[PDB]
């Protein structure tokens, strides 16, 4: 996350982080939704042109954290996948579109202060908060500068990060680019002009971006981090799905394939 | 303690739960009441 600050602890629960096994590498973020069902960007899991097609067998998901480096004993649930879903119309061939994917666990995890729940978004919430100009707020672990791919980056985020940013209407988010933009994904970020930057980078797509609602003081997630050019550069906007008009869904598979 | 599906949520514990508020939490606030 560009321009994130360090996060206090337990300040997002469903932070969920997807590592492939052997050999071990921080892949995405992700979020807690249900004690066994873990929200992601299809992204993280297919993407044939990097020959990306990751096996339910290639990922484990660790839960509860706050460190990127260090295991820690007593905040942190390891679990591994039961099955991995994706969008029959993730269209990875153009632009991304319903970019989402669904991770059941194999096992329930036993929520604790520190591991819990995102709430999906309702009709009345979706409609009462996704308006432009409302900030919301986007976490991880992953890049803090748009960064030459080496392997030892050097970018890497001691302590989960946190930022927070505008929802950009859609003329302005269509604007931004020349990749084809569809109605199930959002832009944020700020306009040139702000005073203020921030983005999420590289290693933060799955994980949410969330809304907090004045009703009933709880929170809600509104996006996920699917793609962008670059990192925080001016007059591009970050893009994520749009958690919402694929909600449809949300429900269906689980409610399909549910014992 | 208890087990059930997706229940009540949205409510962090270290937080909402012990009705503190965190650092940031006051510019998503101040956003929307500045819109509508
Ligand atoms: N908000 C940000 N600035 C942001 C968001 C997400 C990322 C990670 C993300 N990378 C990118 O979006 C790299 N930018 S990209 O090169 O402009 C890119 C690449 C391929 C695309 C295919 C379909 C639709 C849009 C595309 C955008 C990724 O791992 N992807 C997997 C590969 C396909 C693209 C997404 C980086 C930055």
């Amino acid at each position: 996350i560009v321009e994130g600050q360090d996060a206090e602890v337990g300040l997002s629960p469903w932070q969920v982080m997807l590592f492939r096994k052997s050999p071990q590498e921080l892949l995405c973020g992700a979020s807690l939704i249900s004690d066994r069902w873990v929200l992601t960007a299809a992204h993280c899991l297919l993407y044939p042109p990097w020959d990306k097609n990751f096996t339910v067998d290639d990922l484990l998901v660790r839960i509860g954290k706050h460190s990127r480096t260090r295991y820690e004993r007593k905040v942190e649930k390891i679990s591994m996948l039961d099955k991995i879903y994706i969008h029959p119309r993730y269209n990875w061939k153009e632009n991304l579109d319903r970019d989402i994917a669904l991770l059941k666990l194999k096992r329930p995890i036993e929520l604790s202060d520190y591991i819990h729940p995102v709430c999906l978004p309702d009709k009345q919430t979706a409609a009462k908060l996704l308006h432009a100009g409302f900030k919301g707020r986007v976490t991880g672990w992953g890049n803090r500068r748009e960064t030459w791919t080496t392997s030892v980056a050097e970018v890497q985020p001691s302590v989960l990060q946190v930022v927070n940013l505008p929802l950009v209407e859609r003329p302005v988010c269509k604007a931004s680019t020349r990749i084809r933009i569809t109605d199930n994904m959002f832009c944020a970020g700020y306009k040139p002009g702000e005073g203020k930057r921030g983005d999420a980078c590289e290693g933060d797509s799955g994980g949410p971006f969330v809304m907090k609602s004045p009703y009933n003081n709880r929170w809600y997630q509104m996006g996920i981090v699917s793609w962008g050019e670059g990192c925080d550069r001016d007059g591009k906007y970050g893009f994520y799905t749009h958690v919402f008009r694929l909600k449809k869904w949300i429900q269906k598979v689980i409610d399909r394939l549910g014992s | 303690t208890f087990g059930a599906g997706e229940a009540d949520c949205g409510l962090r514990p270290l937080f909402e739960k012990k009705q503190v508020q965190d650092q940031t939490e006051k510019e998503l606030f101040e956003s929307y009441i500045e819109g509508r």
